RNA sequence: CUAUCUACUUUCAAAUUCCUCCCUGUACGAAAGGACAAGAGAAAUAAGGCC
């Protein structure tokens, strides 16, 4: 039949008029995914007579480089990385309001 | 001397009074 | 096969948590959408 | 939008012009008693 | 490998002892330089993939030095390749039927008389010159960037 | 939706990857969603302040299709800085040099012209030849519609659509054509 | 003074800010935003931009639903433009009348 | 359709033509009154650059225009088809209309710069170095002034010059 | 074996949006009515939780919903407490359906009551015109009554039949 | 300029030129006349360095 837009995403919208002719009336249900349109959940992944090592990861890298590495990661530029002064730190405000 | 530059009022004037010639529905080559 | 709810995370880990806890609050109709609390005075 | 439409229709070009959007009262009070007059 | 027509072979670090006049027979005077290898080793080879570039690269050493005196990094590299440390070390492009070993010795006679050579190396350091010695020198609102005025020669 | 405040707060703002392919297409037409996507405006939950950038892919540069005469008429002027280093080369010079230049330049011109500019530009990915790096490959999550639609070659067209056109004229049977 | 001029750039802004985010809306839909304004008020629907724009970030699937009466709407603008009149107006098409 | 032939046997080479059946006009035109192809199938101003099904027709097999008197078209749609296969060959749409190559010429492959809607040649036209002042801008050509009448289905008319 | 108006197919022969076919009116006005009886049967039966409505107050539109609070600017002649009723009422929408006005819906089908908690005014507004004179002194301060209202309950009566 | 600010302080190194010889009394040239590059040597300038 006629649909004024698609059905398969959001919702189905059924459109119809009252019969005065005064409100309209919109059905609107939620469209759920089917089964169908799922993958599965990814499954996450010897002479070791000495007990495992948790090695620290934790390797210095200077600013120039940690900060290449900090905006490749998040895909931004590097002057967001740097630090500002004082005078704007200060002015930052650490108890701002809070709507819900 | 030089042609003067007209007050753009009058300038829209003149564009909007510019002759629109007749359309025919069927172009006249087309017709026997 | 039937969905019962839907939950997203930064990790799998964390959205396949969130889904449970949004399950949870349809199954125990404590959801954000429910009826909201009658205040009327009786009647 | 739609001020020539809303002509067509013999209503005002503006939604807030004449009609029962504007007229009509804002509120009335819960038991049912009418509001006074609005200003406008 | 043979020598094929396109080939791009290593070249050497080489100190400056100085300059001596030579004469040839048709009673010409020329002044020559005089180029000596010391130490000189290759020390790296790097593929063309790898080197981010078309050819690929060899790296060369040049004079002998203390090992009190360099950084534990180029220390431990030096270490591995069983050679003492360098004074100097440069890149080389070369295809990749030159590649040599790291670590071959590489010697005066790799040139022989007859070829010509670029010669690369740091100018002699004359500090901050006017631009009378710098530049031979005795309106848009702006210098333009590249302005030849006094600075470091 | 009765999703947990933290988990609501990702899901509205998360970066999305498109994907786009430029073959045949004309770069402009292409900047101009690369634009909306790159800013956030096809969100409604976009606002300037808040970063609501999408990623975008495009691949296939190299095969990008200029309408009219543009290769040759269009020029792309740069200056180097220094006295005579203003260089001036065509359309079509710039893109054997470069080919993600013509696309990556039309659609810096579109961004608006503000701090946030270059920030978008580092989540647009251009690439010549149908080649992404899996990585990216694995980010994608849809691919727009081109913006222009390819024109059938004569080739490429079905026997039964060629009969279903008329022959207009009669010609000579004595001519040789 | 900039505090006292910036009133009217603040409304203008807002409105804007509607505009763009209703735009955004549309396009998820296939509607272009002349289309979803004007075709709603043909309907007697009077959501301002203000509401519509809420609308389309915490009630998607009522502006899915405002989205689809703008395009039913505007089908029905199509064919009434094709007819000559004889035939009768489209249901939503139909305006009630106040006196 | 005529094609000359030529056989060289026994010393001699003897040069004769071939009459061959030409594909018949459809049967019925929708407008036989009308004077030329176009009109009377209804086609003026509905054509575009595109239409290689169309264009095909009044052009050689290795891509040159047919005589307006053997196709019978109008002046102004001979100018307009003439127009549409210059795009058309220019755009790649008709790939299969060039002139054969022989054995002498070797298979190359150069810079193949898509373009489409292209009014002059890519080798005549220069560069635009000085755009103007926005009074006086210098634009780039984009389709033809010839096709100006077409059917337009939207509320903008074709942007001939960019 | 081609009609007098027949053009053969091309790019510009005919437009290029795709045809749209409208429902019949008749079976169009048979659907409208079983989706009417529906979503009443759904009012009904109570299935439905958190409403919001659209009511136009003041000149102004608010998106609203039950426990919200709403910052009218201006005073409205009633004491801290008195319950009124919202009466213009644009939308009423509910997770599964939505009921729209042309432009306002009926009385008898959603009523939403408010109650007046707060009568204050505003923050000081600065009004200051840079004139060719010694402007600071001259600054105008104004402040503007407000009411805060607390959307306490909408409610939908099973009216659409 | 007792120089606060703007700008600038290595676009690192593809080179130009005039003469002599040669090509050549050759190609062209009715003929006279007379190439062009290809080179060779010698100069100078500029750029870069060097003792
Ligand atoms: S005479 Fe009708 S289109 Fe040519
Ligand atoms: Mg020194
Ligand atoms: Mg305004
Ligand atoms: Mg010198």
């Amino acid at each position: 039949t006629y649909s004024p837009l698609p059905d398969d995403y959001n919702c189905n919208v059924e459109l119809a008029l009252t019969s005065d002719g005064r409100t309209i009336v919109c059905y609107h249900p939620s469209v759920d995914i089917p089964y169908e349109h799922t993958k599965p959940i990814p499954r996450p992944d010897h002479d070791q007579v000495l007990k495992t090592r948790l090695e620290e990861k934790v390797e210095h890298l200077e600013e120039g480089p940690m900060i290449e590495q900090l905006s490749k990661m998040f895909f931004t530029t590097k002057h967001r990385w740097y630090p500002h002064g004082r005078y704007h730190r200060c002015r930052k405000n650490l108890n701002p309001p809070k709507d819900r | 001397r030089h042609r003067r530059v007209m007050h753009f009022q009058r300038q829209k004037l003149m564009a909007v009074t510019e002759y629109i010639p007749p359309k025919p529905a069927i172009h006249p080559s087309c017709l026997p | 096969k039937k969905l019962i709810a839907e939950g997203p995370g930064e990790t799998v880990l964390v959205a396949e948590e969130e889904a449970a806890r949004v399950a949870l609050r349809k199954l125990y109709g404590f959801t954000e959408n429910r009826r909201p609390w009658n205040y009327s005075k009786p009647k | 939008a739609g001020g020539q439409w809303r002509l067509q229709q013999g209503l005002a070009a503006n939604p807030s012009g004449y009609g029962p959007l504007t007229e009509l009262p804002d509120w009335s009070y819960a038991d049912g008693r009418p509001a006074p007059p609005m200003k406008g | 490998h043979p020598w094929e027509p396109g080939s791009f072979r290593v070249g050497l670090i080489a100190l400056k002892l100085g300059m001596m006049p030579l004469w040839t027979k048709d009673g010409q005077k020329h002044v020559v330089t005089l180029l000596q290898v010391q130490d000189c080793h290759v020390l790296k080879y790097t593929s063309k993939e790898n080197c981010n570039g078309k050819m690929a690269t060899l790296s060369v050493g040049g004079k002998t030095v203390s090992r009190f005196r360099k950084a534990t990094s180029i220390l431990e590299f030096y270490r591995e390749l069983g050679l003492p440390p360098k004074q100097t070390v440069k890149i080389f492009n070369i295809t990749d039927n030159a590649a040599i070993k790291p670590g071959t010795p590489l010697y005066a006679a790799h040139f022989r008389p007859g070829q010509y050579v670029d010669v690369t190396a740091k100018t002699i350091g004359k500090g901050f010159q006017g631009v009378m010695k710098r530049w031979g020198f005795k309106d848009i609102g702006r210098v333009w960037p590249g302005t030849k005025m006094p600075g470091k020669m | 939706s009765s999703f947990s405040r933290a988990p609501q707060q990702w899901a509205t703002f998360a970066r999305i990857w498109y994907l786009l392919d430029g073959k045949m297409q004309p770069p402009g037409k292409l900047a101009a969603m690369a634009s909306i996507r790159l800013q956030g405006l096809h969100k409604p939950v976009y606002h300037a302040l808040s970063d609501c950038g999408d990623h975008v892919v495009i691949m296939n540069t190299r095969h990008i299709a200029f309408s009219g005469n543009k290769w040759e008429q269009k020029v792309y002027s740069s200056h180097t800085g220094y006295p005579g280093g203003f260089r001036q080369v065509t359309a079509a010079q710039l893109h054997l040099r470069d080919p993600v230049a013509i696309v990556k330049l039309a659609i810096y011109g579109m961004l608006p012209k503000n701090l946030h500019r270059r920030t978008m530009m580092e989540r647009l990915h251009l690439f010549p030849d149908e080649y992404i790096p899996e990585d990216i490959l694995k980010n994608l999550v849809e691919e727009l519609p081109q913006p222009r639609k390819i024109p059938k070659r004569l080739d490429e067209y079905t026997q039964e659509e060629i009969d279903a056109f008329p022959r207009l004229w009669t010609p000579p049977e004595d001519y040789r054509l | 003074v900039k505090c006292t001029k910036a009133r009217y750039l603040k409304k203008k802004n807002m409105r804007t800010l509607w505009i763009n985010r209703i735009t955004a809306a549309s396009q998820e839909h296939g509607l272009k935003y002349p289309a979803l304004i004007g075709n709603l008020v043909k309907c007697q629907v009077e959501l301002n931009r203000k509401v519509l724009a809420d609308l389309a970030i915490y009630e998607p699937k009522t502006f899915k639903s405002l989205a689809a009466l703008a395009s039913r709407r505007r089908h029905e603008g199509f064919a009434a433009a094709l007819g000559d009149g004889k035939e009768p107006e489209g249901i939503f098409s139909r305006v009630v009348q106040y006196h | 359709f005529r094609e000359v032939v030529e056989t060289q046997e026994g010393k001699t080479t003897i040069i004769e033509g071939r009459i061959t059946a030409t594909p018949k006009e459809s049967p019925n035109p929708p407008n036989p009154s009308g004077q030329c192809p176009i009109c009377r199938w209804n086609l003026k101003h509905k054509y575009n650059y595109d239409d290689v099904l169309l264009l095909s027709q009044f052009i050689r097999p290795h891509g040159g225009m047919l005589p307006r008197k053997i196709t019978g078209l109008c002046q102004e749609e001979h100018r307009k088809i003439e127009e549409c296969v210059k795009m058309a060959h220019r755009a790649g749409l008709l790939p299969n209309h060039r002139p054969r190559l022989p054995e002498g010429v070797v298979p190359k492959s150069k810079p193949q710069l898509n373009r489409y809607l292209t009014r002059w040649a890519p080798g005549s036209v220069k560069p635009i170095y000085k755009k103007g002042p926005r009074w006086n801008r210098v634009r780039m050509p984009v389709g033809s002034p010839l096709l100006r009448d077409n059917v337009c289905y939207s509320r903008t008319p074709w942007k001939l010059y960019h | 074996s081609y009609l007098p108006g027949y053009v053969p197919k091309t790019s510009l022969s005919s437009p290029p949006w795709p045809e749209v076919v409208l429902p019949d009116p008749v079976e169009e006005t048979r659907h409208h009515a079983e989706v009417v009886k529906k979503v009443n049967e759904m009012i009904v039966t109570g299935q439905y939780g958190r409403l919001f409505a659209v009511v136009h107050f003041a000149s102004r539109q608010w998106k609203v919903t039950s426990e919200d609070l709403i910052l009218i600017g201006n005073e409205l002649d009633l004491a801290c407490g008195e319950r009124i009723r919202l009466e213009k009422v644009l939308l009423v929408g509910a997770d599964n359906f939505t009921l729209l006005g042309k432009p306002l819906l009926g009385k008898d089908l959603v009523r939403v009551e408010a109650t007046v908690i707060e009568k204050t005014e505003s923050w000081p507004r600065i009004i200051m015109r840079f004139r060719k004179r010694k402007n600071f002194k001259k600054k105008r301060i104004v402040t503007t009554p407000q009411t805060v209202l607390r959307i306490n309950s909408i409610e939908i009566a099973p009216c659409l039949l």
